[PDB]
């Protein structure tokens, strides 16, 4: 077996942190209590929700 | 008197009183890296062991 | 996972802290009775019902 490295614990890590990487996303987005919280999840989701936003002001 | 008595305990509040949740994160992260440092210590205390083997 | 930085925290603190600023603004309209209140919540507003105040008197 090959000591130098750890391929198995390399692999490991690479999901976990693309999971915890999905589990702030959401908890931030649960948290803020909407959907597009900031980013460009959906552009013209955002767009047209902003442009709601002045309508409905 | 009431109106201004108000703003300037606000303003004190505002430079002076601590934000409990603004810290309470800070605090819970140094006793997360607490832990962290004092298991490295731990760890590195036994370091020098595998030298023994060669005695 | 980084640890010196716990950015989820960070980001829920400031959504909280501007969530309570507009609790306490919508307790102090609440309490008041009044929409304007004090100013910046609507400066034409508040000279408007000024002008309507003096001449109701």
């Amino acid at each position: 077996m090959i000591i130098n490295h750890n391929l198995a614990a390399i692999n490991s890590h690479r999901v976990l942190k693309f999971q915890n990487e999905e589990v702030s996303k959401n908890m931030e987005k649960l948290s803020s209590g909407m959907r597009i919280n900031r980013a460009g999840d959906d552009a013209s989701g955002l767009a047209v929700s902003e442009k709601m936003r002045t309508q409905v002001n | 008197l009431m109106n201004a008595y108000e703003n300037t305990q606000a303003s004190e509040s505002r430079i002076r009183d601590a934000d409990m949740a603004e810290e309470t994160v800070a605090f819970t992260k140094n006793q997360i890296l607490v832990q962290s440092g004092t298991a490295m210590l731990a760890q590195a205390n036994v370091r020098p062991q595998g030298v023994l083997s060669l005695l």
